[PDB]
């Protein structure tokens, strides 16, 4: 998982 | 003989105690909620997590703090942080021992970890949005002790990030809302869906109340802090 993308 | 000052870290315990108290006051169940009265902008945090990558399937959890420093909590329970000068490193092992190095001058055994940290740093820069970009952190961040990521976990709905300064951050996935809890200030910063932000003193939320949106998230936060203590 990753945080909010650009 | 001599004792010195053994570390009896009560920050998580204090956070639980504070959350239990606010939640027991049932802050949204008031005749007239006066949330604004609980605001304390001076309690704004110095640090929070602005970006993160869960690559724990292979390497670990990479993250950026709001001051542009980056860190990785590796799968071997070690930590490496790169300061915002882009050169200076701090290495923290499993027992919490701290050492210092640079990207050009370091022990050979840390080569892989340094390379991986750079990969995390570049990935976050290329792909991810900075949380709290509209927030000016508390003055004196250069003078404060830069925290590292102590503990983290993901639930169905949130990521829970526990910093070594005692702060606990909860980012909710679906609506992009976020909580930054500090047990030193006994305060919570709430970042709403519109990226608007407010900092509240928890004892004042007890006195004056708050909306259902914040109250429900504080109930969830208590459950998360219990998990961190378990």
């Amino acid at each position: 998982m990753q945080s909010t993308p650009l | 003989g001599p004792l010195g000052s053994p570390e009896f870290d009560c920050h998580l315990s204090d956070m639980l105690q504070q959350l239990h108290s606010v939640n027991a006051s049932k802050p949204s169940e008031r005749g007239l909620v006066r949330q604004e009265e609980a605001e304390d902008p001076a309690c704004i945090p110095i640090f929070w997590v602005s970006k993160w990558v869960d690559y724990s399937d292979k390497y670990g959890l990479g993250y950026q703090l709001c001051d542009n420093s980056v860190g990785v909590l590796f799968n071997d329970s070690t930590r490496l942080i790169l300061y915002n000068d882009g050169d200076s490193l701090q290495y923290i092992e499993r027992d919490g021992t701290e050492s210092y190095l640079t990207v050009s001058s370091h022990p050979n055994s840390l080569m892989k970890k340094i390379t991986l940290l750079k990969y995390f740093r570049n990935y976050m820069s290329e792909h991810l949005l900075k949380a709290g970009a509209n927030i000016t952190p508390r003055e004196g961040d250069e003078l404060a002790r830069l925290p590292y990521l102590r503990t983290w976990f993901r639930t169905r709905s949130a990521i829970i990030l526990h910093l070594s300064n005692g702060s606990v951050q909860i980012n909710f996935f679906q609506d992009h809302t976020k909580l930054i809890l500090c047990p030193l200030m006994a305060a919570v910063t709430y970042i709403d869906e519109k990226r608007d932000f407010r900092t509240y003193r928890l004892s004042l939320l007890e006195e004056y109340g708050c909306c259902k949106e914040l109250a429900s998230r504080l109930r969830y936060a208590r459950t998360m802090v219990d998990k961190l203590l378990s």
